[PDB]
């Protein structure tokens, strides 16, 4: 299985800041790689399905970027309802692979 | 607006086979996508299960091939699993999904 | 020193000029494609621009291109009959033996280079690449450099460099590009000519480099190939088959022709139109994968990812411009899918290509071909994919079909399996070596049993003379003896006739060669005499023999009996300028290379 | 469904036999390698391990490669004069026309082989690569399939194939070796050819792969590469004289000839003998960097790391055993400067190298210099960082250096500038590609200008039947008309004779062509006749035509006073069989390939 | 200048114990890397001059190893006299440049 | 057993041209080596500065070519800096080595 490893593991901004949400993949994958929102007790909300082309009905600030074995979430200007954890998932290649998941604390 | 609902039971005895019912609201099951199942352990670790083509050609994730299998009714527009050789390792809270797009709720599943 | 100095220069002035070309061409290929894409650019601008109103949209989609096509016409009209559209067969048939000075002439060259990047601008709606015209325009140089010079071999091999450097400045492509030249081009190829092309690509190549500045396969995957291979075959046999017809009947039909008679460049135009309107994005191109440049295509194609799968995990959006990274969401769409896409690509590029072909201008017909291929390929792999998707017991990744397909289909297009070659390189990897070959040997077998070669197509169309068997082609080539166009007038220097009457024969007629006769009855003859030679004995026949006139004997001797093909093949081979006939030993006539065009000429044309 | 069955087997089982071919040619290369392999490290472990005392060590080092090449002898020896010590120069031969039956015959094939295996074996002490042997091997093996399959030029392109794909197994290197062989072996070659010669590569690395289980440049550069390409081709000129003076003096000097005559087996053994105390690792193979396998000595030359700087900068330590990750400090001295250890290698392979190319078994003589070369270029290169440690206003990499030369000096030796591109291929990287190619050049430039090829000289000093022209070979070529070495003995069959007289005629020679004759005065011809056909007719001369006995012209005459030489290139190129002369119209004889054979024998050998 | 990046930058073992510092370069060196020690006050004296070769006079639990781009100097049976920091040295390429160094205390 | 020693003045004003003696004993300067040096930082960061060939071609750090000059002195068996545009942020423990194998005990030069 194609590894999805992804940085910082723990994160604590203030309102207004910026945050940047790291993936690594071991093979190449393309930029076949989505985003998730998961809010504690709550399903996995999709934020981004292909790397920098956000979902509708999400927010502008949700900035994702990257292609081939690196990619990038950023998050500008960042509220209180964004307390939650972010998952990068892969689907090149089978089987489909996740990240850990990054939580999110706030000052 | 498609929508997606688990059902099933809870609380399980280990080594008896499980099976989960989720149930499609908005959308076909005819459609070609890939209409896949998903599992988050209680350290919040999502592993992929599988999934059925529009014809019923089944994929699973290789290391999960002799336990796991899928089915679904064309008539109800449902999916069901029958997960056998259940573990205490296996507890988790379930997800069924059409692919990367939307996912439903979710139930949790206990051994 | 001097010694040193004349040793250095006959071989290091050779390789000079040739590496001159190589430059020229490089330079060439740079300024053209920064024309091109600067131009393209501009449009893609216009388009994003000029509004939501469809009608102006339609407008900015439909007329540029029109317009570049007739520009592009007009400017190959005035010059002559055989400049525009033309140039690998032509090159073939020079090479082959026939000349028609008409083509190397670099008055020509200006109007031609215009024509083929106005071509270029226009782009993916008119749907063709730079090739020939590159090629054509290549040799002419080498024939200006060899004149400038100033051998007909020598000249022949020039050329045949000159054409792959050429080949090789349009792939941007070395190795491959000189070999795949010189297998459509030539035959009778030796290994020098070949080396030579392949330094003028690296010369080119590194001028390229110089000016970036501006700016583990399994056993069922081989049957895949094949088959692959084989689809291939049988759709390039149709496409060959079309473009035979299609352009026999733009000849004959009679309103058309009367048509092209008033203006070219309105039929061109007329035909670029209609192109166009089917292209036009929104209307019909969402489902054609218009919205892309020439290269972007090919890269689509020959994309790593599998769409299919990609596709059923998610819905892909369709952006407001074709996106650089992800150029493949172009050929998605929810109603027809990515291979119903395919599918209609298939159809409408077959249809349109050869009517784009048809279009009198300098335009390159390989490159939209390899497209076409690779597009066939893609949907093959995609197939296997939606098949297998776990894969074979690593998963089916449609990129290298789609690439295997390229290079089958071109190839049996082109009856050149360098066309494998060509696309190896293109890709960077050699990983897919084997298979690849396989199935483009497998297309070249079903496409060159059936039909001929594409350029082969063309010159039959065109009818040029060029005398070598091609596949349905009726035509005498076996019938015609020397006795038919041999050249009767001789000029017979017999031993016993008088010193006055030879002096005569020499104030008459001045020839390169006299054949030297035994005696008058008889006409047999003992050899041969130059013209200079004897009228420098005559200053200071029997007598004159005596006196002692060097007599070089005739090496060789064609009978009257004796057929076309095999003594032009003769011609060929040993590299010869004239030739004697004897019948019972009798000088009966003379064989020149002149005598052998026209019998060409005749056979192409009654 | 018989017509689509018919249809796929001519072509198909051609495609066939040579797949099969190149398979079997694969699973040798592998299987000789094994065997190769673990001798070599059978021999490592008793130099290890058999003692601290010399004179074991010494006779360890010493007799193992001895006995080895006593052997390989002894299996040559037994067969025939021509089977061992011959391979590339043979298949020229045979390809330029004239046929030596021993060459091709299979019960050669089992002595040759292990012989080949045992020089192997012996391996960096002999100093001797697999080339020539491996491709003989692989032409009879293509001689073979062609007999079991059972045209003369069809046969040809099977043998070349065959070579190519021999050539390639050895280099483990499908594209360029093809080429390689194509550039060495033939002339007159066809893309046909080439191409099988790929695909039997292709299988050929397929089979490989198979059984794997078991197992930016500057400006000064181009300079300063060019410069690398003369000096090797300055020191390949004198190495080829080398070659052509002492294999002569071998063939000669009475006393060294009489030896070989008693026994060849021990001439090579003493040789071995003489090499080996040379090497011996502490006494001066030190200096030569003598302890290392031959692919591991070819690694160290095309190393990345740039040595006199790393030298500088920490003194490297001699280990027990030779680094697999830094083959390189073998080459280091403190006494001797690395560039001092070069330059005495450089001395010493030349030396050694001649006289390992004299000795008589079953070996190849190209990778050698290819390694030499390569030695050579890495010395420019170290030359190159001292002067400029920094570097060019990226430093300089000698490893790219010693490529550069390894591609040149061989070509030179070679005269074919294919051997570049090989190096290209081995290297894996086409970023070297174009000052590489220059060098290589220019090196040919001044070799063959100045010297014959390594296999040409070899050609010359055997005397064996090859008619081309060859620089430095003093020969009558030009001389020899048709006159010389035609058949006078006919069979005229003319017009006005009797019925009887014909039959007896008939009865007596029953040749396959009679040539058909005016009247019997004259000798005029007017024809041909079949023997077969004549015989019915007679169960069944004027007359007999009447009758209609279908009179078949002849397409092309010689005359007695053409040159021999042109004779053979027509033969060659228009692939004939025989061909009447005719002096003055008349019947004087008949030319067949047999007469040309004999006729280029005489040349050769007075 | 090809940075020569090392980890991990502190350690603390006991007697007895084995101890890995891992080097890495950006870009290729080969084996062409050497290994110092420096106890504070003193010089720094070279271990392991090419990646798995050790210098005369120095014990055989210093194990060096690696080739290419990644390199590990390996210490078992750490004694109290190796109370020191430690460096990688590369020298293919010009200029030479070092790692930043790793200070080892003990328990 | 080759043994280098340095020796100069600690103590020097900035803008003021520094230079450093590096005696040598066991070994001839003339060999071929390379005859580097080296410099150490209060914070324990180790920059190469440069060195002389055998016959006195000087190679230098890209970084500091401006200011940095090297010689030699073949009778007496030495090597001598010219460092010229002394800043604070140069402040630092120098180092003369043959290449990487022996090394010099070191002066600590302040500004
Ligand atoms: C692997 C198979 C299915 C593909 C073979 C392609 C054919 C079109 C090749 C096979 C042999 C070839 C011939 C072999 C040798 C020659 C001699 C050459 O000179 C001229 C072409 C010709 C007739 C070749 C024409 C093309 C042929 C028929
Ligand atoms: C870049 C320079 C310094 C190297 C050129 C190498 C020569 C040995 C080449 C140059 C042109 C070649 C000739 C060009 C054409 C032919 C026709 C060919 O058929 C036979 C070989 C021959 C005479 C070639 C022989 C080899 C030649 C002299």
């Amino acid at each position: 299985d194609i590894v999805m490893t992804q940085s910082p593991k723990f994160m604590s901004t203030s309102v207004g800041d910026r945050v940047s949400v790291t993936c690594k993949a071991s093979q190449n994958v393309g930029t076949n790689v989505a985003w998730y929102q998961q809010k504690p007790g709550q399903s996995p909300k999709t934020l981004i399905y292909w790397a920098s082309y956000r979902y509708s009905g999400v927010p502008d600030r949700f900035t994702g970027s990257g292609s081939g074995t690196d990619f990038t979430l950023a998050i500008s200007n960042v509220q209180s309802e964004d307390l939650a954890e972010y998952f990068c998932q892969q689907y090149n290649s089978y089987p489909l692979t996740f990240g850990s998941g990054t939580k999110l604390e706030l000052k | 607006d498609v929508q997606l609902q688990e059902s099933g039971p809870g609380l399980v005895k280990p080594s008896q086979s499980l099976s989960l019912t989720c149930t499609v609201t908005g959308d076909s099951v005819t459609s070609d996508y890939a209409w896949s199942w998903i599992r988050q352990f209680p350290g919040k670790k999502l592993e992929w299960m599988g999934y059925i083509t529009y014809s019923g050609n089944t994929i699973y994730n290789p290391s999960l091939k002799s336990r796991i299998s899928i089915t679904r009714d064309t008539s109800k527009n449902q999916f069901f699993l029958q997960l056998k050789s259940v573990i205490i390792e296996d507890t988790a809270t379930y997800y069924c999904s059409r692919g990367v797009d939307y996912w439903g709720q979710g139930t949790s599943v206990t051994v | 020193l001097d010694w040193l100095k004349r040793k250095l220069f006959c071989v290091g002035e050779d390789w000079y000029f040739l590496t001159v070309l190589g430059v020229l061409m490089a330079l060439i290929s740079f300024t053209m494609s920064f024309t091109v894409g600067r131009v393209v650019r501009a449009h893609k601008w216009l388009y994003r621009e000029i509004g939501d109103s469809h009608l102006l949209r339609y407008l900015s989609w439909t007329v540029y291109p029109v317009a570049l096509v007739s520009f592009s016409s007009g400017f190959s009209q005035s010059i002559t009959p055989f400049s525009g559209g033309s140039g690998i067969p032509e090159l073939k048939t020079i090479l082959s033996g026939v000349v028609l000075e008409d083509y190397l002439d670099i008055k020509n060259f200006g109007a031609k280079a215009v024509g083929l990047t106005c071509t270029l601008a226009s782009g993916s709606t008119i749907f063709l690449g730079k090739v020939g015209p590159f090629v054509h325009l290549s040799v002419m140089i080498a024939a200006y450099l060899g004149r400038v010079r100033a051998n007909k071999s020598k000249r022949n091999e020039m050329l045949v460099a000159g054409a792959a450097v050429g080949v090789a400045t349009v792939f941007a492509a070395p190795f491959s590009g000189v070999l795949f030249c010189i297998e459509v081009v030539s035959s009778h190829f030796s290994v020098w000519d070949y080396w030579r092309g392949f330094f003028a690509a690296t010369c080119g190549a590194f001028m390229f480099r110089l000016l970036a500045v501006f700016n583990p396969f399994d056993l069922p995957e081989i049957f895949f190939f094949v088959a692959l291979g084989a689809i291939c075959g049988v759709a390039s046999c149709a496409y060959l088959f079309c473009q035979r017809k299609f352009l026999g009947f733009v000849k004959t039909n009679p309103v058309l022709s009367k048509l092209m008679a008033t203006s070219k460049p309105l039929y061109s135009a007329l035909a670029a139109l209609v192109l166009a309107s089917v292209t036009y994005p929104p209307g019909a191109g969402r489902f054609m994968a218009s919205r892309l440049s020439m290269r972007e295509y090919l890269d689509s194609l020959l994309d790593h990812n599998s769409w299919a799968l990609l596709t059923r995990q998610a819905s892909p959006p369709w952006p407001v411009e074709p996106d650089p990274q992800n150029l493949w969401f172009e050929w998605y769409h929810p109603q027809f899918t990515i291979f119903g896409t395919l599918a209609f690509f298939l159809v409408m590029k077959f249809w349109m290509l050869i009517l784009a072909t048809t279009i009198p201008m300098p335009a390159g017909y390989f490159m939209p071909i390899f497209i076409f291929g690779a597009a066939i390929g893609r949907l093959l792999g995609e197939a296997l994919s939606v098949a297998f998707p776990e894969g074979i017991v690593n998963p089916i990744m449609p990129g290298g079909y789609a690439l295997a397909g390229a290079a089958a289909f071109s190839g049996a297009v082109t009856h050149s399996i360098s066309t494998a070659l060509l696309a190896f390189e293109l890709t960077g990897q050699i990983v897919h070596a084997l298979p690849v070959l396989m199935a483009v040997l497998a297309a070249n077998a079903i496409a060159q049993s059936c039909q001929p070669s594409f350029y082969d197509g063309t010159i039959i169309v065109k009818k040029l003379p060029y005398l070598p068997w091609i596949r349905g082609r009726k035509i005498s080539s076996h019938r015609v003896t020397v006795e038919h166009f041999m050249n009767r007038a001789i000029t017979t220097l017999a031993k016993d006739t008088p010193q006055e009457e030879v002096v005569k024969v020499v104030t008459s007629t001045d020839m390169a060669e006299y054949p030297l006769v035994a005696s008058t009855e008889s006409q047999t003859l003992v050899g041969t005499m130059r013209r200079a030679q004897l009228v420098q004995a005559l200053q200071a026949l029997q007598d004159i023999l005596a006196e002692g006139c060097p007599v070089e004997p005739v090496t060789l001797k064609l009978s009257p009996e004796t057929s076309l093909h095999q003594a032009h093949n003769l011609f060929e081979l040993l590299n010869l300028q004239s030739l004697f006939v004897t019948s019972q030993g009798r000088a009966v006539g003379f064989v020149s290379w002149v005598e052998l065009e026209k019998a060409i000429s005749k056979l192409t044309n009654p």
